[PDB]
């Protein structure tokens, strides 16, 4: 149960955007795709549905006809296109597949759309090196500062996902420069520093940037 | 028309291991076509219950769903740290599909003093022309915490920003970062950078600092 959705995008005001949603399996059979919108920090709102079987569609009146839902039977993919974009459109969009067996059976991860006149910018990744000033007991703290990027979001993993316990990735903060910044920290064995490598994998899909930074003591 | 879903409470606090319940009231008959979902901090949404009381096969027995007239409730028998998230009800008896306002679950746990660490700016950032000094308050509880910056014994003001994580999915604690941002020039002009933190779990305020001259280690 894991629906796939297209990545995050930055789009200028007045423009449009089209996002996709497809099952991670051939699936087949008659199913319906439900779409949902969520502004940052707010609740969920139903956008509408697209019924591949007959091409039927239905939309929440609140979108004033700005949303268009379509689908491609061959690829089992559903699309959501939003027009004449405004800041009101900056939000995360989700898709869910229903009817088959369920009732909101599977959900996609969501697609974060940011409407802005500002240009995309990849982050600079600096190390937060472990030292006696970040070590207590046999435990050392270390991390990565993901600075000056736009727009959201960025993803941070440690050692290709092999390190998850103790990882704390802070909420991005908008700086006075209009760019975002955040840190991701993790605690590890102080004795491992000489043998084990610790690398933060940073991905900023809006700028198509990916950086892996090894954090040295 | 438009079926209204009234969910309560908006925010819920409870000790780990307790049994908690969320209610959703339908303004119209929905014939058990009520759905419960969980949205974790990282955005992940998953089906918990459907048909009012049917449990998703992938969800643990701790989650239960019931109905009493126009009242529908989601019950989590034994709260776990992993349950920290926002919960929403959704009726699918008719269109438009409508959601409840949501419930945010807060987890109460034993007090935990934070471990305090400080990080000098990296040489790499300095080359860029900027300096970020980071103070980390790790794994504490409750949320209440005060962090003050002193540069060469002078209290700092207006040049730092703090960020806090949501309660940890494993132990329900918080972590906080306080970042002091300076121009490379201003960072090079001073030597002692201190982070002073006050927290309930700490007997007295703790001060963590470093001397730019000694670098990050003991040079």
């Amino acid at each position: 149960v894991q629906l796939q959705q297209s990545g995050p995008v930055l789009v200028k005001p007045g423009g449009s955007v089209k996002m996709s949603c497809k099952a991670s399996e051939y699936t087949l059979t008659s199913y319906l795709f439900q779409w949902v919108k969520q502004k940052s920090g707010q609740g969920l709102e139903w956008i509408g549905y697209i019924y591949p079987y007959n091409g039927g569609t239905r939309y929440n009146e609140k979108f004033r006809g700005k949303a268009t839902l379509t689908s491609d039977k061959s690829s089992n993919t559903a699309y959501l296109e939003l027009s004449s974009l405004t800041s009101e459109d900056s939000a995360v969009y989700y898709c869910a597949r229903s009817s088959m067996s369920d009732p909101g059976a599977n959900w996609g991860p969501g697609t974060l759309v940011t409407v802005s006149s500002a240009s995309t910018k990849g982050p600079s990744v600096f190390p937060l090196a472990p030292s006696s000033k970040s070590t207590s007991g046999g435990t050392a703290a270390l991390g990565c500062l993901v600075k000056d990027y736009f727009p959201e979001p960025v993803t941070v993993s440690w050692n290709s996902g092999a390190l998850t316990s103790g990882v704390h990735t802070f909420p991005a903060v908008l700086q006075s420069s209009g760019l975002y910044s955040l840190s991701s920290v993790v605690t590890v064995p102080s004795s491992s520093l000489g043998t084990q490598t610790y690398i933060c994998n940073v991905n900023h899909k809006p700028s198509n940037t990916k950086v892996d930074k090894k954090v040295e003591p | 028309l438009d079926i209204q879903m009234t969910q309560s409470p908006s925010s819920l606090s409870a000790s780990l291991g307790e049994r908690v319940s969320l209610t959703c009231r339908a303004s119209q008959e929905i014939s058990g076509y009520l759905y419960w979902l969980q949205q974790k901090p990282d955005g992940t949404i998953k089906r918990l219950i459907y048909a009012g009381s049917t449990l998703d096969s992938g969800v643990p027995k701790r989650f239960s769903g019931s109905r009493s007239g126009s009242d529908y409730s989601l019950t989590i028998s034994s709260l776990e740290s992993e349950d920290f998230a926002d919960y929403y009800c959704l009726q699918y008896a008719s269109y438009p599909r409508t959601f409840g306002g949501g419930t945010k679950v807060e987890i109460k746990r034993t007090v935990a003093a934070p471990s305090v660490f400080i990080f000098p700016p990296s040489d790499e950032q300095l080359k860029s022309g900027t300096a970020s000094v980071v103070c980390l308050l790790n794994n504490f509880y409750p949320r209440e915490a005060k962090v003050q910056w002193k540069v060469d014994n002078a209290l700092q003001s207006g040049n730092s920003q703090e960020s806090v994580t949501e309660q940890d999915s494993k132990d329900s604690t918080y972590s906080l970062s306080s970042t002091l941002t300076l121009s490379k020039a201003d960072y090079e002009k001073h030597k002692v950078y201190a982070c002073e933190v006050t927290h309930q779990g700490l007997s007295s305020p703790v001060t963590k600092s470093f001397n730019r001259g000694e670098c990050g280690a003991g040079a």
